[PDB]
């Protein structure tokens, strides 16, 4: 999980 | 001939609520987009209304969820729409 | 007996993708905003759409890495073009972002307003009492949706 | 069990867009809620979905309009409504 | 074979309204609003939407004339009610208002956020999983929607 | 025929  | 809404036929269709953020995976796509298209592919054809769609996407990045940081995705449609708006395939 | 929007337009319409991904001049020019790291994966969305659309019979119209600039310039052209013979208008934006705002690849801001209202009924009549659909991929900020537990839905 | 969003399941009902005004006639009642408890009495048997209501809704209030300061009225929904949500008679 | 929202639950649920008329306290508080007229009508909707509400076996809490104060205290006592025994909850707001804002009968700013932010999952377990809807009718500015013409549908 |  990466954000944005 | 008649008059509606400057602002009518509208839909905007965000990845998350305010204030937070959206999970993209460098292996896949974001939660949101994958699952939009997964769904529309799926329904469009069996003739599903588009706020149909949007809402078994909000259905599905719900279950979603980053174990890392244990945080979640909320997509939020909104829509001046006025009629079913449906992709016929 | 629902009243539905038509659609049977042969090429039934555009359909914008602006996918920013190289956020290079991003973390170089804007201060508050280095570490933004490149949307790898983007390209999996862009594709993803496209294929999709395109089995939806929409004329895909691409873009990469666009700054603030080019992303309204972009709309302006879409904004006057003649949609007549089109029945619904897409416009999908796939980049970094924050409340209410899209972030240009060259870290330049863009509320999500100034996008939509770009193809109201006045602004562009050749799309009036069409679906002008938006489809945004972005953060609208930095806090973390937290989770609560509930029973098997 | 399960997890989903804190933000979940909601449904904001605006009779406007923002930056507009809403009307109210003082002898029936505002168009919005006016139109919305109409489309809900006849829609909710048939057994409806409260979104497919709202848009009724929205196609309605968008052929009102006040003649003297030649404006309209445009509703707008916003949801995170993960499940049809259905108001049964 | 599409998800839906459970719907059974012997009252079904609360269904405030608070219902706004007489703004005559606001006029002599706050300057701006020297002329915010009375809503003359409300009467109507609250009682169409008591009787559409009702007929759909809610139990409706009707509300008179609630400054700012008075709305964030009756959503508190909501708020920490136990749902439990209920499958859905919905708040109507009939009242002036202006952008993003609810205007209170005494003339004071009630964010529609902070209305709505009073519900989530953590603030009120006993509703987790379950439609919270709000519709509120107020105005959201001084504007006035322009009119586009268009085909017949 | 009043705004709210």
């Amino acid at each position: 999980d990466e954000v944005d | 001939t008649r008059y509606i809404p400057d602002e009518a036929d509208f839909l905007l269709g965000m990845a998350t609520v305010n204030n937070c953020v959206s999970y993209r995976n460098p292996a896949e796509g974001t939660w949101y987009i994958q699952s939009l298209c997964q769904s529309l592919r799926e329904r469009c054809p069996r003739g599903d209304d588009i706020l149909t769609i949007l809402t078994e996407v909000n259905y599905e990045v719900s279950n979603k969820d980053d174990k890392k940081n244990m945080g979640k995705q909320m997509p939020q449609p909104t829509f001046t729409l006025r009629k079913k708006l449906v992709f016929p395939s | 007996l629902d009243k539905v929007y038509q659609m049977k337009s042969k090429p039934r319409g555009y359909c914008l993708i602006i996918n920013n991904h190289n956020f290079a001049k991003a973390r170089e020019k804007v201060p508050k905003l280095h570490s933004i790291r490149d949307r790898n994966g983007t390209h999996l969305d862009a594709g993803a759409l496209t294929t999709t659309f395109e089995e939806l019979h929409f004329e895909i119209k691409p873009h990469h890495d666009c700054t603030v600039e080019q992303i309204y310039e972009i709309l302006k052209i879409y904004q006057l073009m003649d949609h007549s013979n089109m029945d619904c208008f897409i416009c999908c934006i796939l980049s970094h972002g924050d409340k209410g705002i899209i972030y240009g690849t060259d870290g330049q801001e863009a509320p999500i307003y100034e996008l939509t209202s770009q193809f109201t009924g006045l602004k562009c009549p050749s799309l009036a009492g069409k679906p002008k659909v938006f489809f945004i991929q972005a953060c609208q900020g930095d806090n973390y949706q937290k989770g609560i537990p509930v029973e098997t839905d």
